[PDB]
């Protein structure tokens, strides 16, 4: 049993992780006190579980989770709030003013007079495991925090733990929920920066899950709050296979080892069904035929984007309920030969399953319905590269006439640094269409 | 929490700086005394913002008053919120500043400058984290113009890394007769561009305009200007005084709004437009308030926006009312009028939504622009000066004072040169 | 067509299915990067208030 | 107010459309990199169908279907067939084929299999490359590719068209299809043959104005003799094989162009279909064919931008914005189209 330290930066990266801890303590029946009823060895273990939770000999389970934020009231929230006990004081760090939406800011300026602390607040956890794994890390690509101190944040734990992998949850920038003008310039920048430091990410745009929750839980208006419940499913959805007993992705390692053959092209796509609102009187629940064939739906995916018109590298499919191989195997021979899937030459056209019989776990009163059984696929897909393709678009725009970027330079950052992320994402563009298309 | 101190100068300055106070205390339920009798606690939950803390939970303006005359800072403290403010905070002089720019800059103002430093340093040390300075002033006198831009040096001297706001009056010889306003307020102009990061530009053509056109006031009063004044800066600072997401603090502001340092010139518009007293019984359906807040008539600054297009707007809808509905139409603008915002800048309209409505209206609107069309508001002063600066004429005012004529040439040319700016980003595209 | 690697327990199972085969930073650069950058910020600021005392 | 962007000035078709739309007064241009359009009309390469559908309030719509290039490129038209199952080189309607590269995948001994039993059956044995030319010589046209750099394909050339008389002349057919947004295929009820104006010489492949059909093969080289602009339309060709065949237009021809077109885009349909997508497509095709001496229909290239013929332009712009922009956008307040479909139970 090897442990997992969760990082969680800035508004969109605490909110989130907050919606994660809410689930996996209800997954595995953990109270808001900590206590936990099923768990025989009091005081400690080396469950599966336990990669996720350390315990006191008091009975506690507390989460293996920072946050950090440059600003107090969201992270306020967490220590006055139902999970309140859960959490020790030290792993909850706050600022007195924030990035501003700036990625120098949050990076240069306001980086520099926290980072050291949050580095020691991180060493208090790897301390308390004896074999430690790496780091999830949630952020937002579009906030000054979320960007600039996650971006260094992540060049240090490399130099700190140069062993160790990293895997992000990153919130890729909606201008229908956004807060900033400059999301472009800043996801940009954290990405170039990010980049080496990386092995695995996933990233979810807010756009996609917006609708989701618009289309499929008939919400007239989405709020964080609705878009965080649906984010924690996908994201308890990844990470079971590291808190439950199985032999897929039971390590961080194996998710650059099964997802990612080429490092930089590690942004698989996560694609989740069904997807079905609870105030629906009346649900057909859905086959594992119907199920799996949805997961090839582009409004279904975490990023919209069309996989037809790109090849795939690998593909998992993560089985929560009553789901056996049998159907599986027979679903994936129907939609092969119904669907446009490709993949590149150097690789095997095939799926790596893995069921977990639990059904999924909904938050009561939330606005998903229980269902019987779900899915969610991972496929590293050079069609993502198409959110590359819009975010440097508007970047272009933008710093052609180099609107708001005195805002950069007035915090020490160059504006040279703005031309070499871009061209950063430039040759990544480049790399996607070299894997995925041929004439 | 992250508070903000704000200073009013001179008659104008002070006489809208009031109405203000006024208008917030009563959103944020506070009574003359200083008391909060409201019931809902999105009213304190950023109080601190605007007001600190007192024996007794007794909420106090972190409001600094300033004249160079006595007049009316007397009818400051004997107006209704006038108990309310600090005492301590009224700095004021004996001898006014005659409407000349020089004497509030560079004399008169001067020997008082120290004092009302003293009282804003006081205001900042009790501050957990101060995000900046607001000013009211007008630019056609001489303090609110003169002694308020060599205030707003001074505080950027000892605060350089805070953000600074004024909302400055532009004057109108619809309004005053005063011959030397275009010469105060183009050297006020010459500072602003400089030292502030957001100003709201509050043409005093654009109010009267309203008053008589669209209001039907035949004989408008300061009374009914400022009655414009006090709702659209309840408006533009709805975002930093309730709980919100967007455009919640002066930095996030400015980043939101100001694509260029020197650009930084704001329309504001609101809708409903409503006349004092009288009430507005009709609720405005969410398409009124969307077409009607970018109504060239809705506009506080007397210039067509169809004459330019808009770098960057912020537009706050306050009322119970479909979010659903707001984005809709919010979109609808954008999509029909597109040419009008610059598409080199995408997405450059955003959008809140504060539960509480303004006092007497079920739903309203605030609009904040920051559009080339501004140019047309320092063209107009420009040329109003250039009349006069061609013949020297009223100068020994200012000369008097110590002044030479470099220093005008200096400002009509910043002026200038800001329009042209205006007009490069005017005509630009991808 | 071929399952591989069937793997079950209490809690699941796991398998590959395949239809097909086939045909650095130290931390010494970092404090330099952010030291630069705040000099750039004191030099910027102390212009402006060589430019205020003028 | 609908809005729209023009990204092919180059267009002859679209050109037109614009201004059909223009003249609604309820559509307005816009410049072509405000993203902001409920229509783009795009370009003919690097079109970013990346960046369509992720404009909130706007209903997207573009006039090509990402993929089908698959359809309209030699190369790729050649390979999908011999691919897919649903066509199979059994395929009777497409003249045997062979993707050849040079030597700066290739099919090119494959091809040699059966040049050497049409030389092992001394029968016809002409055969076509992809600047272009016919040979029965292998390596004249192997040793043509090599010194040209691009990738090529060789076709069994068509040794028996149809002839017609007077003239003793050669013809392609080209037909106009629209796929709507919901895949829906339109054939347009006017097409065109392109003529030779030079009796076709059998034993002599160098005098090509007699066997290139191309309408600017033929300008540039007996033009316009027995019609405007060596353009036969439909009534006359009809006509002409009521009179001199005793058949008509649709029984000996058109049955199997209907039954061609639908089969190459039902057959991609997976693969380029816009009905679950957050953008939507339609697009225009230009389909071309040879009749051999017997009344059977070859197809000969499928083209993803092709121009009408000056007489059809209007008729055809027209239909364009009736069916596949104002049924997605519907304005306020005699079908020039045969809508192909057939479900046979089987
Ligand atoms: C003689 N100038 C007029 C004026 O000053 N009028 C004054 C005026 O209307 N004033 C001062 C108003 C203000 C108050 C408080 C009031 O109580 O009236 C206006 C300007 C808002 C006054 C008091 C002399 C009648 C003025 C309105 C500027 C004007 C300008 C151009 C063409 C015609 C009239
Ligand atoms: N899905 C989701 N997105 C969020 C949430 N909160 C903020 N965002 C998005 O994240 C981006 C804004 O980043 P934030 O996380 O607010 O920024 P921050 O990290 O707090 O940075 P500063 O405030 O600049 O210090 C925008 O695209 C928002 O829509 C959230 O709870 N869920
Ligand atoms: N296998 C074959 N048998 C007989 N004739 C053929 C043939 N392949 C091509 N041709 C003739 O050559 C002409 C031109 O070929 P093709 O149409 O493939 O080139 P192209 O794409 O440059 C013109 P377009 O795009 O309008 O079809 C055809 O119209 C036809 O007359
Ligand atoms: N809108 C408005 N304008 C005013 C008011 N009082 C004065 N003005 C205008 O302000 C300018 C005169 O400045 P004032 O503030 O009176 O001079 P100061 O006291 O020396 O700053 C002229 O343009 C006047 O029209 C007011 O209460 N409201
Ligand atoms: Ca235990
Ligand atoms: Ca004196
Ligand atoms: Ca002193
Ligand atoms: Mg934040
Ligand atoms: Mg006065």
């Amino acid at each position: 049993m090897r442990e997992c330290i969760s990082i969680h930066v800035g508004q969109a990266g605490v909110q989130i992780g907050n919606a994660c801890w809410e689930l996996y303590c209800l997954e595995h029946g953990i109270q808001p006190d900590g206590q936990m009823p099923s768990d025989k060895t009091i005081g400690g273990g080396d469950d599966s579980f336990n990669t996720f939770f350390s315990e006191t000999g008091a009975g506690k389970h507390v989460p293996r989770a920072v946050f950090v934020d440059l600003e107090p009231t969201v992270i306020d929230e967490v220590r006055t709030g139902t999970y309140r006990q859960l959490f020790h004081p030290e792993q909850l760090i706050t600022g007195k003013e924030d990035a501003a939406n700036n990625y120098a800011r949050g990076h240069y300026t306001i980086g520099k007079e926290i980072i050291d602390l949050v580095l020691d607040r991180i060493r208090k956890l790897a301390d308390q495991c004896t074999g430690l794994q790496g780091f999830l890390v949630f952020h937002s690509f579009g906030g000054g925090t979320g960007s600039g101190f996650t971006s260094l944040l992540m060049e240090r734990l490399s130099v700190d733990y140069g062993k160790k992998s990293k895997l992000e949850f990153s919130i890729y920038p909606a201008p229908q929920v956004s807060t900033a003008v400059v999301e472009p310039y800043n996801s940009i920048l954290t990405t170039h920066t990010t980049l080496e430091h990386s092995d695995c990410a996933f990233m979810v745009d807010n756009e996609a899950i917006y609708d989701i929750c618009r289309r499929n839980l008939d919400i007239e208006r989405p709020t964080y709050t609705n878009l965080n419940r649906l984010i924690s499913q996908i994201v308890s959805s990844i990470t079971a296979s590291l808190r439950f007993d199985g032999a897929l992705n039971v390590d961080l390692t194996e998710f650059q080892t099964n997802l990612v053959p080429y490092p930089r092209i590690h942004f698989p796509l996560a694609t989740y069904a069904p997807v079905i609102s609870a105030e629906k009187a009346y649900h057909e629940q859905l086959s594992v035929a119907e199920i799996t064939n949805a997961c090839f739906e582009p409004a279904n995916q975490m990023v919209k984007c069309d996989p037809r018109h790109g090849k795939y590298m690998a593909c998992c499919l993560l089985y929560r309920g009553d789901v056996v191989p049998k159907d599986v195997n027979a679903a994936i021979a129907t939609i092969k030969t119904k669907r446009s899937i490709q993949f590149v030459d150097w690789c095997p056209t095939g799926f790596k399953v893995g069921i977990n019989y639990q059904p999924p776990t909904v938050v009561p009163g939330g606005d998903l319905a229980k269902v019987q059984r779900a899915v969610c696929m991972l496929s590293n897909t050079t069609a993502i590269a198409e959110a590359w393709a819009r975010l440097d678009h508007k970047f272009d725009l933008m710093y052609a006439k180099r609107a708001f970027v005195h805002w950069y330079v007035g915090e020490g950052m160059e504006e040279g640094e703005f031309s070499e992320a871009r061209e950063d994402m430039a040759a990544l563009e480049k790399d996607y269409e070299e894997v995925g298309v041929d004439s | 929490m992250r508070e903000i101190v704000h200073i009013q100068a001179g008659q104008c300055g002070n006489q809208i700086g009031a109405k203000f106070w006024e208008v917030i205390s009563d959103e944020h339920g506070i009574d003359p005394t200083g008391s909060y009798h409201g019931d809902s606690d999105l009213q304190l939950e950023r109080i601190n913002v605007y007001y600190n803390e007192a024996a007794g939970n007794k909420y106090v303006p972190r409001a600094i008053l300033v004249d160079l005359e006595p007049g009316t800072m007397d009818s400051v403290r004997s107006g209704p919120f006038g108990q309310i403010f600090r005492p301590d905070n009224f700095v004021f002089g004996q001898s006014g500043a005659g409407n000349n720019w020089a004497k509030g800059h560079y004399t008169e103002g001067a020997e008082l400058v120290d004092s009302v430093l003293d009282v804003v340093r006081k205001e900042s040390e009790s501050c957990d984290c101060l995000q900046g300075f607001q000013l009211t002033h007008s630019l056609g006198g001489g303090t609110g113009s003169g002694m308020g831009t060599l205030l707003i040096s001074k505080i950027r001297e000892e605060y350089p890394d805070r953000i600074m706001n004024t909302f400055s009056v532009v004057p109108s010889p619809k309004v005053s007769d005063t011959v030397v306003e275009p010469y105060n307020a183009t050297l006020s102009v010459h500072q602003l561009v400089e030292n502030t990061d957001e100003t709201y530009c509050i043409d005093n053509e654009a109010l009267y305009d309203i008053c008589f056109r669209t209001l039907k006031l035949t004989t408008p009063t300061y009374g009914d200007l400022n009655h414009l004044v006090s709702a659209t800066m309840s408006g533009v600072t709805t975002c930093l005084r309730f709980p919100g997401q967007l455009n919640a603090d002066l930095r996030k502001l400015a980043v939101n709004m100001v694509p260029f340092p020197r650009l930084h010139f704001f329309m504001p518009g609101f809708a409903p437009l409503t006349s004092r007293g009288s009430q507005q019984y009709r609720a405005l359906t969410v398409p009124e308030l969307t077409q009607q807040m970018f109504d060239a008539k809705n506009m506080m600054a007397a210039c067509d926006p169809r004459h330019g297009r808009y770098l960057t707007v912020a537009a706050v809808f306050r009322g119970r009312m479909s979010m659903k509905e707001v984005d809709e139409q919010m979109l609808n603008v954008q999509n029909k009028n597109s040419s009008y915002f610059v598409e080199w800048i995408p997405n450059n309209v955003k959008t809140a939504v504060c539960d509480i409505p303004p006092r007497g209206l079920k739903m309203s609107a605030t609009f904040i622009g920051n559009s080339t069309a501004i140019q047309e508001l320092f063209k107009r002063i420009s040329e109003q000066f250039t009349a006069m600066f061609r013949r020297k004429a009223f100068l020994h005012w200012y000369t008097g004072e110590g002044m030479d004529e470099m220093e005008f040439t200096e400002a009509e040319s910043n002026m200038n040169d800001l329009v042209s700016e205006y007009q490069q980003y005017q005509d630009a595209t991808a | 067509m071929e399952v591989i690697e069937l793997n079950k327990c209490t809690s699941g199972q796991s398998f590959e299915v395949i239809l097909k085969p086939p045909s650095d930073p130290s931390l010494e650069e970092i404090q330099k990067k952010l030291e630069a950058a705040e000099e750039r910020r004191k030099y910027q600021e102390a212009e402006l208030l060589k430019h205020l005392a003028e | 107010m609908y809005t729209f962007v023009v990204r092919d000035e180059n267009s002859s078709v679209y050109a037109e459309v614009s201004r059909l739309l223009l003249a609604t007064g309820q559509w307005k241009r816009l410049r072509k990199d405000n993203p902001r359009f409920n229509l783009m009309l795009g370009e003919r390469n690097r079109l970013p169908f990346g960046r369509l559908g992720h404009e909130p309030g706007l209903v997207q719509l573009v006039n090509y279907y990402r993929g089908a290039d698959k359809l309209c490129r030699k190369a790729s038209l050649v390979k999908l067939i011999k691919t897919s199952p649903e066509l199979s080189e059994s395929c009777t309607w497409f003249p045997e084929s062979y993707v050849i590269y040079p030597t700066n995948t290739d099919e090119r001994e494959v091809f040699l299999a059966a040049y050497n039993r049409r030389r092992e059956g001394r029968e016809g044995n002409v055969w076509i490359a992809k600047g272009i030319l016919i040979s029965s010589e292998a390596s004249e046209l192997l040793d043509f590719i090599d010194e040209q750099g691009q990738v090529h394909v060789i076709q069994k050339y068509l040794e028996k068209p149809l002839l017609l008389e007077p003239g003793h002349r050669k013809f392609d057919i080209r037909s106009w299809v629209l796929v709507d947004h919901l895949y829906n295929i339109y054939l347009y009820r006017e097409g065109v043959l392109r003529t030779s104006s030079e009796p076709y010489n059998s034993a002599n492949f160098q005098d090509k104005t007699c066997h290139l059909t191309n309408h600017c093969i033929q300008k540039e080289y007996n033009y316009g003799r027995y019609e405007e602009g060596n353009e036969m339309f439909f009534e006359e060709f009809n006509q002409y094989l009521m009179d001199a065949l005793n058949t008509t237009l649709e029984n000996s021809i058109l049955l199997q162009i209907k039954h061609i077109i639908r089969s190459c885009l039902m057959c991609i349909e997976p693969a380029i279909s816009t009905k679950h997508l957050h953008y939507q497509s339609f697009q225009l095709f230009g389909f071309d064919f040879m009749v051999d001496e017997e009344l059977k229909v070859w197809l000969i290239e499928v083209n993803g931008a092709p121009a009408c013929a000056q007489k059809l332009y209007a008729e055809l712009c027209q239909g364009i914005v009736d069916v596949a922009i104002s049924s997605v956008f519907p304005l306020a307040d005699t079908s020039i189209f045969i809508k192909l479909h057939h479900h046979h139970h089987h």
